[PDB]
């Protein structure tokens, strides 16, 4: 491919979104524990949100 | 006896003589055409009209329309049971320990 | 647009709750740090601010040439 | 009157001229060592007697 | 590189390598004294070698491809335009003289490095102790002003105090009329404009102030023009001299080690050439300086160091 | 940066002289040997501030 | 101020208690930043000696990256060891002295008095 | 200078500094200080110039006065205390005499009357050795006796040092006097925080040493000792101008550079003790230091001064000098902010 | 404390005021420096001899020793001035001011 | 916020690894991709801010400023790509790298959850603007423009940082998601007075306040126009972000203390409008108009009513866009005539009709023509200041005359009248210039249809 | 010099005039002796008479500064009857600034000195009122 | 043959680059071995296996 310099920023954005999606995993201290948004975990499910 | 020997100051370079079709980007015509196409595609055709379509159909900014609907419910409650529309007490006046006077 | 891009309100809500919890814990620990440092420097009974002194292993307990020592 | 002189005078120019005068007076030393050690002596005499730093 | 304090600690003494052959020779005189082969004569039968005289483009020949560089990159001066109109307003004469002086400094540094590295005597031509006399002629025609001579004295005073005079110095005495006739029969059209006062003042400052300082710190043999073609008498004068004059005897291994450490770093030698004394003849404009520097950057073999240019045919740069 | 290498290498350089109540040649006591012993042994390891207080 | 803890046993970079702590992972962002620092240092050597900046001397760049990563890993180990020592001494002293640090009863907002200043 | 004799001299001065570092005896402290003196003295006389002799005479006289004051403080402490352990002192007057001795040894104001001439009269490597290696042993001694240090005396000396260093640096064209007054300002910034948290003093000392060594290495690389030659460096190399700009921006105190790392946290260890106006005054004098730094940066890098025709010869030879660890020290002097908590290794 | 202690420390500060106020000669200041060290040595030796501290008896003489190890250096810092200037006056020693 | 910082730090090698003739095209294309990507920040709720992580958050306030910043970078790249054609390629990449670093520090400034982080990168922004101002200018006074710009701003904030550190010793955390619930009222004392002064004066200088505005005209009549646009349009907004993030902690002492600040701002905005009425340079006139607009924003946030906050944010964004495009107009004129005099080049409508149309649209949007967002913000601030007190409207009314009077006059002598005879190098419209002008103008008109995205954090 | 400042602050402000004025005059005299001793130390006087003239000049100037400052503070606090108000000290600072301008024979120096040591006197007064510390003792 | 002389850095010194490569490999191997020793000593010292 002779257009390697034009796929730098989309690769960076993909990496940044992957890093952010890994970042909310460490912030699961109060998942399905808030006094206003709590609900029973449905069958065929494991988490309320990824 | 001339001090600090320097080249004469260059004149204002003009762009419409060597290239009458130039769009003010560079000297190479292909570079000018590619730069013009890139900015006119990714600035107008890509950010303006698609950004306008995105912000026109943005999903209910700050739940503002939702702020109507629940309110459309709420008065529909309290106009059917004789309750006042809104009360001067934001919270329950029986659930507050008044300080001594 | 909400399905493809936007974060769910539940996810952002619980993320805010976790952030609030972590930063509140850090603030309380910082306040305890300041109070503990103040008390330790004022009293000197803690492992911090243990300023050096003369070791007692250098004292010679052998009998000397003079009985008065 | 206001924008070009007086506001230009009160904050920046007075500070600049004050630092000008102070830095001129500080580093106009002659390089003599007798004066330097006399300065050390009067410094020691001020610190010991006037300030009373051994209290 | 190749030499340093560790080598001197390891045992590299320069006085081991200088035998009785290691005599530094320079031959200097008038414009067309006939010494141009004579110094080379001392090269070809004494087991020595003789670099040519430090010209405008000697540094362009000793570094890079060896092809002399254009005027814009190196020098920005012209000897021929100096010969046509030496009273030009831009001070081309002083620029040419200063470039020649820096060339002589680099030439003497290279010769001293060769002497201290191989122990071989080197024959030179018009060494750095014998260039100012030309500028004295430049002062006695009205060609340059007082401030430029002051700048030259400052430069020479700050760059010559770290060096040593040569072993012997050979002078060829030619009369002004004979060398003038020689110049007129040279045939080059750009050197038909030398005045007689030029050579007269050259010889006057040559015999007046240069001899009573060079005769003490080194050995000088005053030859003559007709006997300058006699190589055997000159070489017999060379072999049967007593080496007792000058500072060449009270120089131990550490002093020559310091000399070699100073010499082999060329920017240390050329550091004091461009002192920040502001002169209208020498100062180059900032825009012109940037343009000339960018032009010299794109020349082949000059964008990077001497062995890191892919455009000249260097391999294994990624492993170097 | 009091790099106490005297305890790291276990070599005694100047701990044998630094205190009046140390080991002396031919076992000669100083004029205040007992007071030095009391002041060291009372104020050992508890910190300078507590030792002064 | 931790010198008392470094009083009995000196000149120890990593004492015996430092081995009981979780070491930093190789994918730590600080280690990546220090590796970037080493790469920038190699680029500066390629720049200041008039060499090509991105191809000349890959061995020098790899040596710089490795040395920077090594010293950064050991310095980060010492850093987290010292911070763990700080927090452990903190909790030990806060178990040890409860008389000088009592408890607080967090009151509700239904009875604590606050003064409201109107903005107008 | 003989390389073996020079190596022996360097081993002597490092041995004296190590002796001051590791000894638990006052006499050995003074012996290490005397060895430090006697080994740094011939370093300044490597070139055998009258300026070097004047600087050596001034340095020797000032450090001898400091050494005799240190001995009198030691003898007073001995007579009132009966021992020799390097710990808190048992007399305020001994604390006075030792503080004056260490201030004279460091060059802190008003005893700053010897640092600029001594730095100016000696070459760049000797100035590096002075302004870096002579600021380690007195800092260790002040680290050892900080229980007995009077607060008002050290704070007054610190604020006088910063103010005098800034006002001195405002009016000097020579590079070495600029370095000396900047060193006085950094000394005051470093010794103002000594009584509150000596780890901040050690951190600021380490950062100041790294930055000053970086700058002296750049000056040695460019072989420049004047402002005009420093401006003339733009034609020889642009990279040298980039590094001098970023380094002299770093010592100014600007974020996100490393020089903002110590000084800011100095305030972080002085607002905890409820000292508010003193870090503000020292920040104002740091702005003065930044002002003369900004003038110097305007001279060297941001404006290209006119050059001469000789420098074209210097375009044909690369820099063959030995830059000792220049990129590492430049990187550590510029981009150490995101590794700020690493100061916890100094506990 | 005592009386001879007062006399010795007053001699030290008298010699200090002698050194700290120059009189246009370097070697006279060197003599005052060696006088300050004489007071230091005398005070230390008397303090030890009063307190019966035997093992510290090395410290005075060694102190004395080290002083000579710098004092000759001061003499070695004199003739070099005499190798540049004709005399050794301190008011001539003002070249380092620019 | 890692999905926009990593694109910037990854575009940094892209402008370092680009070819010798495709730097501008690649940088403009990829910055426009980042500009489209930045629209995802508008996932806003009426109660909770979009808190991305521990040290990054963005409510309804900072999101329009971020969108303006990374929409502003390509406009700067086009506006600064003419005069740098003769500049060396390495220095061209240095200039583009400086602009990229300035954008990165700006986006990290507006989303910093901790106030210490916000301060640290808010004056990490100081280095690239200083470098650009001092190096790539066109006059001698740029050297002086590097002093008055710097030694003002730092002198306002080296107290402020100490005050911030004091809050770290008082509250225990400077996080903004915590301090909305841990905030205590400020009592009336001299110590709280000086804390208020220290927390206020840095952004008072950065607005600038009148009396402290001397750094603004001296740093605008000489800058390269990339620097001029970033200074006028987005760099002055750091003061507004400082107000709307700091004024939570400074209640209720702000109400009975900000009287002389409001007096200074009102009478100085009157003075600077009058100074605009008698100017000779385009750049100085636009800079003094910016001083007037920021004094109005100062009053708007100092009276602290919700309507005032809406008007302050709307006026900030609209003034940033308008001042950037006005500086583009002045740069086109200075490009064509090689001077900054207003009276020199007159009657350009006879020669350049489309630039005359852009001049007319700029002048109309400058004097708050409805229904543009400039009029929306200015009207909301007008009503809020009338709610603060009645007599203020008089102190507004004269200004609203004067802010029209120069705004057309600056047009008229530059566009209407007999053209100068001895000027003949007036080239026609380059497509790059008019494309930049339309890219400035069209969002300013488009935001009038849907203003609710730029109406602050409390719409 | 630790007793001059305390004796200055041992008397209630605006109550008695001459003792406060003489205390401020003594503080000014000590400062003048210090600065004149430094001035004759670093800068060599041409003669003994010129040196003692310079010493007397600095002593007189600083004594007048202190005396007028203390006096103006005393009558300001007596007239306004407000002991806990720093505006009296600001007025005294401008009085000292006018004194400095008179003894140095300048006017812009007088106005700058008005502003500068008026602000300094105010900072001293709220430092006394709010209990600020120039040299804070170590706590943590 | 471009340059008139032989530059000292015009030829790849194989010993120097070999020593650099060996030192880098040794440092990396020591780093991973130390990391492994630390991680299993951590799991041993707390029993969290
Ligand atoms: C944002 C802060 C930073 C600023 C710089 C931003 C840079 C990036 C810019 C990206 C692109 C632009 C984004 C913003 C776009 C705003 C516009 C938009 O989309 O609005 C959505 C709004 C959405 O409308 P809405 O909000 O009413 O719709 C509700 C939403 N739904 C449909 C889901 C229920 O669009 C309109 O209002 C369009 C209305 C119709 C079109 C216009 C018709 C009339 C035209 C004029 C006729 C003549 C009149 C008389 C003239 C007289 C002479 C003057
Ligand atoms: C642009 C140039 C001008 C800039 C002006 C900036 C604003 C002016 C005021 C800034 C003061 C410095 C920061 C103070 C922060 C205090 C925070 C706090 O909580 O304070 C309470 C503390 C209170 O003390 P405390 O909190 O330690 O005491 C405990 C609490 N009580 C009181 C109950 C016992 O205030 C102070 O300690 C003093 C504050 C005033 C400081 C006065 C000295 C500085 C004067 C201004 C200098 C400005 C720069 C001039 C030069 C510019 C460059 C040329
Ligand atoms: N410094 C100088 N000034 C003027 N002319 C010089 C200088 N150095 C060398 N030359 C000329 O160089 C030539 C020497 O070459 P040759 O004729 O081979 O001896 C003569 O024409 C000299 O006049």
């Amino acid at each position: 491919r002779d257009h390697w310099i034009h796929v730098l920023v989309p690769v960076g954005f993909v990496f940044g979104y992957y890093l952010d999606r890994k970042n909310d995993e460490k912030l699961a201290a109060f998942r399905n524990k808030s006094l206003l948004y709590k609900r029973e975990l449905k069958p065929q499910e494991e988490v309320t949100w990824k | 006896t001339l001090r600090w020997q320097e080249d004469p100051e260059p004149e204002d370079e003009n762009l419409y003589e060597k290239n009458p079709d130039s769009h003010g980007y560079d000297k190479d015509p292909a570079v000018d055409v590619w730069n013009m196409r890139v900015v006119f595609f990714f600035g107008f055709s890509i950010v303006l009209v698609l950004g306008s379509t995105f912000v026109a159909y943005l999903p209910d900014y700050r739940m503002q329309e939702w702020a109507r609907r629940e309110a459309e419910r709420l008065v529909k409650y309290r106009e059917a049971h004789g309750l006042p529309l809104m009360e001067s007490n934001c919270f329950d006046p029986s659930k507050i320990q008044l300080p001594e006077d | 647009i909400a399905r493809t891009f936007f974060d769910a309100p539940e996810k952002n809500y619980e993320r805010t709750m976790a952030i609030l919890q972590i930063e509140s814990e850090k603030a309380e620990l910082r306040l305890k740090e300041l109070e503990v440092r103040r008390l330790m420097r004022a009293k000197g009974d803690g492992p911090w601010f243990q300023y050096p002194t003369i070791d007692k292993a250098l004292i010679d307990h052998s009998p000397k040439a003079t009985p008065d020592n | 009157l206001l924008d070009l002189i007086w506001l230009e005078t009160i904050l920046p120019k007075t500070i600049s001229l004050a630092q000008m005068k102070m830095s001129t007076t500080i580093t106009s030393q002659k390089g003599l060592i007798k004066l330097y050690f006399l300065s050390f002596l009067i410094t020691i005499l001020i610190s010991t007697t006037l300030l009373n730093f051994h209290e | 590189l190749q030499y340093g304090p560790l080598a001197y600690i390891l045992g590299e003494k320069t006085t081991k390598k200088m035998t009785e052959n290691s005599k530094l020779i320079t031959v200097d005189g008038n414009i067309c004294s006939g010494k141009s082969k004579l110094a080379k004569e001392v090269a070809e039968k004494l087991g020595l070698k003789h670099f040519p005289e430090a010209g405008i483009h000697y540094a362009d020949s000793t570094t890079g491809d060896g092809k002399p560089l254009p005027v814009r990159f190196s020098g920005n001066c012209s000897l021929e335009k100096f010969y046509d109109d030496p009273k030009s307003n831009d001070g081309n004469s002083y620029r040419l003289q200063a470039w020649l002086y820096a060339s002589r400094l680099l030439q003497y540094a290279d010769a001293l490095e060769h002497l201290l590295s191989t122990g071989q005597g080197v024959v030179l031509e018009r060494s750095i102790y014998s260039d100012f006399v030309f500028l004295e002629a430049m002062y006695r025609q009205g060609f340059i002003r007082k401030q430029c001579v002051d700048h030259y004295n400052q430069v020479k005073k700050v760059t010559v105090c770290e060096y040593l005079p040569p072993h012997v110095v050979i002078y060829v005495d030619v009369p002004v009329s004979e060398v003038q006739s020689r110049i007129q029969k040279k045939g080059n059209p750009h050197e038909m404009k030398i005045t007689s006062a030029y050579l007269q003042d050259i010889e006057n400052v040559y015999k007046g102030t240069f001899l009573p300082e060079m005769s003490e710190k080194c050995e000088v043999l005053q030859y003559s023009a007709w006997e300058a073609e006699d190589a055997e008498k000159v070489v017999e004068d060379i072999q049967y001299l007593k080496y007792d004059k000058g500072p060449w005897l009270d120089q131990d291994d550490r002093k020559l080690h310091n000399l070699r450490m100073l010499v082999q770093d060329k920017l240390e030698v050329l550091n004091y050439t461009s002192i920040p004394v502001f002169l209208p003849e020498v100062t180059i404009g900032a825009h012109q300086s940037d343009r000339v520097f960018q032009e010299f950057t794109e020349l082949p073999g000059r964008k990077y160091r001497a062995g890191y240019n892919e455009d000249v045919g260097d391999k294994w740069i990624w492993l170097k | 940066p009091f790099f106490d290498v005297q305890k790291k290498l276990g070599v005694d350089l100047d701990h044998w002289m630094t205190i009046q109540s140390a080991e002396q040649p031919h076992r000669i006591p100083a004029r205040c040997h007992a007071f030095e012993k009391e002041w060291i042994e009372c104020a050992h390891g508890i910190g300078s501030i507590r030792a002064e207080k | 101020m931790m010198t008392g803890r470094q009083a009995r046993a000196p000149l120890q970079f990593l004492p015996d208690e430092a081995r009981s702590l979780p070491p930093p992972k190789l994918t730590d962002p600080r280690l990546a930043y220090i590796g970037f620092l080493g790469y920038c240092s190699g680029l500066i050597d390629n720049a200041i000696r008039r060499r090509p900046v991105l191809s000349a001397g890959l061995h020098r760049q790899f040596l710089y990256i490795t040395s920077f990563v090594f010293v950064g890993y050991y310095l980060l180990k010492r850093q987290d060891y010292m911070y763990a020592v700080r927090d452990h001494d903190m909790f030990s002293y806060i178990k040890s002295h409860p008389e000088d640090f009592p408890e607080k009863d967090k009151k509700t907002y239904r009875e604590v008095f606050e003064e409201f200043h109107p903005v107008r | 200078m003989n390389p073996i004799i020079l190596i022996i001299i360097l081993m002597t001065v490092m041995l004296g500094t190590i002796i001051v570092m590791i000894s638990t005896h006052w006499l050995l402290i003074w012996i290490g200080f005397e060895m430090n003196m006697l080994a740094i003295i011939p370093i300044m006389m490597k070139k055998h110039n009258p300026r070097a002799t004047e600087a050596s005479t001034k340095y020797f006289l000032t450090q001898s006065t400091a050494s005799m004051l240190l001995m009198m403080a030691i003898i007073i402490n001995l007579m009132f205390s009966g021992q020799w352990t390097v710990m808190k002192l048992f007399n305020p007057m001994a604390s006075m005499l030792m503080t004056m001795a260490l201030a004279m040894k460091l060059g802190m104001a008003p005893f700053h009357f010897w640092v600029p001439e001594v730095t100016q009269g000696i070459p760049l490597s000797s100035g590096l050795i002075l302004l870096t290696w002579q600021k380690l042993a007195p800092m260790s001694v002040l680290y050892q006796i900080l229980p007995s240090i009077n607060l008002d005396l050290i704070l007054t000396l610190s604020i006088l040092s910063i103010t005098i260093g800034g006002w001195g640096g405002l009016n000097q064209t020579q590079l070495r006097k600029i370095m000396a007054y900047s060193s006085i300002a950094h000394m005051g910034w470093m010794t103002a925080v000594l009584l509150y948290n000596p780890t901040m003093t050690l951190l600021n000392l380490i950062i100041y040493i790294i930055m000053t060594s970086t700058m002296f290495t750049l000056f040695m690389a460019n072989s420049t000792t004047t402002t005009l030659s420093l401006s003339h460096t733009w034609n020889k190399a642009p990279i040298m101008t980039i590094l001098v700009l970023i380094t002299l921006l770093s010592m100014g105190g600007l974020p996100p550079l490393s020089g903002f790392m110590p000084k800011w946290m100095i305030i972080q260890e002085m607002t905890k003790n409820d000292s508010i106006i003193l870090p503000t005054l020292m920040a104002i004098t740091a702005l003065l230091n930044l002002y003369f730094y900004m003038r110097l940066t305007y001279s060297t890098a941001l404006t290209m001064f006119p050059s001469t025709n000789n420098m074209k010869m210097k375009w044909q030879f690369p820099t063959t000098k030995r830059m000792t660890l220049l990129p590492t020290m430049t990187v550590l002097s510029t981009m150490l902010l995101p590794l700020t908590p690493i100061l916890s290794i100094l506990e | 404390m005592s009386l001879v202690y007062m006399n010795i420390m007053m001699a030290f500060t008298v010699s200090l005021t002698g050194l700290l106020m120059y009189r246009s000669h370097l070697m006279s200041s060197l003599l005052c420096l060696e006088g300050m060290m004489l007071s230091l040595f005398i005070l230390a030796t008397l303090m030890i001899l009063n307190s019966h501290f035997t093992l510290a008896s090395m410290m005075p003489i060694i102190l004395l020793v080290f002083a000579a190890c710098e004092a000759a250096l001061g003499l070695s810092l004199l003739v070099m001035v005499s190798n540049t200037y004709g005399t050794d006056y301190v008011q001539n020693l003002n070249l380092l001011q620019c | 916020m890692l999905k926009y910082i990593i694109p910037t730090m990854m575009l940094m090698p892209l402008t370092w690894l680009s070819k010798n003739s495709m730097i501008w095209i690649n940088t403009t294309l990829h910055s426009l991709l980042i500009s489209l990507t930045s629209l995802l920040l508008l996932n806003q709720f009426g109660d909770n801010s979009l808190n991305f992580s521990l040290t990054f958050f963005s409510d309804s306030l900072s999101t329009p400023l971020l969108i303006l910043t990374m929409w502003l970078l390509p406009l700067m790249l086009m506006a600064s790509q003419h005069h740098l054609s003769k500049e060396n390629l390495a220095r061209k990449k240095l200039f583009i790298s400086m602009l990229i670093l300035l954008q990165l520090f700006l986006i990290m400034t507006f989303t910093a959850t901790e106030l210490i982080f916000f301060y640290i990168m808010f004056e990490a922004t100081l280095v690239p603007t200083l470098i650009i101002i001092t190096r790539w200018g066109n006059q001698t006074e740029r050297l002086n423009a590097g002093l008055y710009f710097l030694f003002y701003t730092l002198a306002g904030s080296l107290p402020l940082l100490v005050a911030l550190i004091y809050i770290q010793n008082t509250m225990g955390s400077l996080n903004f998601l915590i301090l909305q619930y841990w905030v205590q009222p400020m009592p009336n004392s001299w110590s709280n007075t000086f804390m208020w002064l220290a927390c206020m004066m840095a952004f008072m200088v950065k607005m600038p306040l009148y009396g402290l505005h001397l750094w603004l005209p001296k740093a605008h009549v000489e800058a390269p126009i990339a620097g001029s646009m970033v200074l006028a349009a987005i760099l002055l907004k750091l003061g507004g972000y400082g107000m709307m993030r700091i004024t939570l902690l400074l209640n209720p002492i702000t109400d009975f203390m900000a009287y002389p600040f409001i007096m200074l701002s009102l009478w100085g905005m009157i003075m600077t409008s009058s100074i605009c009425l008698r100017q000779t340079d385009l750049k100085s006139l636009i800079a003094y108009s910016s001083v007037s607009h920021m004094a109005l924003v100062i009053v708007a946030i100092l009276i602290q009513t919700p309507w005032s906050y809406m008007g302050a944010t709307a006026l900030m964004i609209a003034h940033g866009l308008t001042s950037s495009m006005l500086f583009c107009l002045a740069n086109s004129n200075y490009e064509r005539v090689h001077s900054r005099t207003m009276i020199l080049a007159r009657g350009l409508q006879t020669l350049l009709p489309l630039m005359a149309a852009w001049w007319l649209l700029a002048s109309l949007t400058n004097l708050a023509l409805p229904p543009s967002i400039n009029l929306i913000g200015e009207l909301f601030v007008v009503m809020s200041t009338f709610s603060w007190s009645n007599i203020t409207i008089i102190l507004m009314g004269l200004n609203m005359v004067i802010t029209a009077l120069y705004s057309l006059y600056m047009l008229i002598t530059t566009q209407r009248g007999k053209h100068t005879h001895h000027i003949n190098n007036i080239l026609p419209s380059f497509t790059r210039e008019n494309a930049l002008m339309s890219l400035h103008m069209l969002p300013l008109l488009l935001l009038s249809l849907n203003p609710k995205i730029i109406l602050g954090p409390l719409y | 010099a630790k007793t001059l400042l305390h004796q200055y602050w041992d008397i209630p402000e605006g109550t008695e005039c001459h003792r406060k004025t003489y205390a401020a005059t003594s503080i000014g005299g000590a400062s003048g002796l210090v600065v004149s001793a430094y001035s004759v130390a670093l800068k060599t006087p041409t003669s003994f008479l010129e040196g003692v003239a310079r010493t007397g000049r600095y002593t007189f100037t600083a004594a007048a500064i202190g005396a007028i400052f203390g006096l103006t503070s005393c009558i300001s606090a007596q007239v306004r009857e407000k002991p806990d108000d720093p505006l009296n000290y600001l007025i005294g600072g401008c009085a000292g600034g006018l004194t400095l301008g008179a003894r140095t024979r300048s006017y812009g120096i007088g106005a700058a000195a008005c502003a500068y040591m008026g602000l300094t006197a105010a900072l001293v007064k709220m430092g006394q009122l709010e209990g600020w510390k120039v040299f804070a003792e170590p706590k943590v | 043959k471009f340059y008139i002389q032989e530059p000292p850095h015009g030829s790849p010194n194989w010993l120097k680059v070999g020593l650099t490569l060996g030192t880098s490999a040794f440092l990396w191997i020591y780093l991973i071995k130390q990391h492994n020793e630390d991680v299993l000593e951590y799991k041993r010292r707390n029993g969290l296996e």
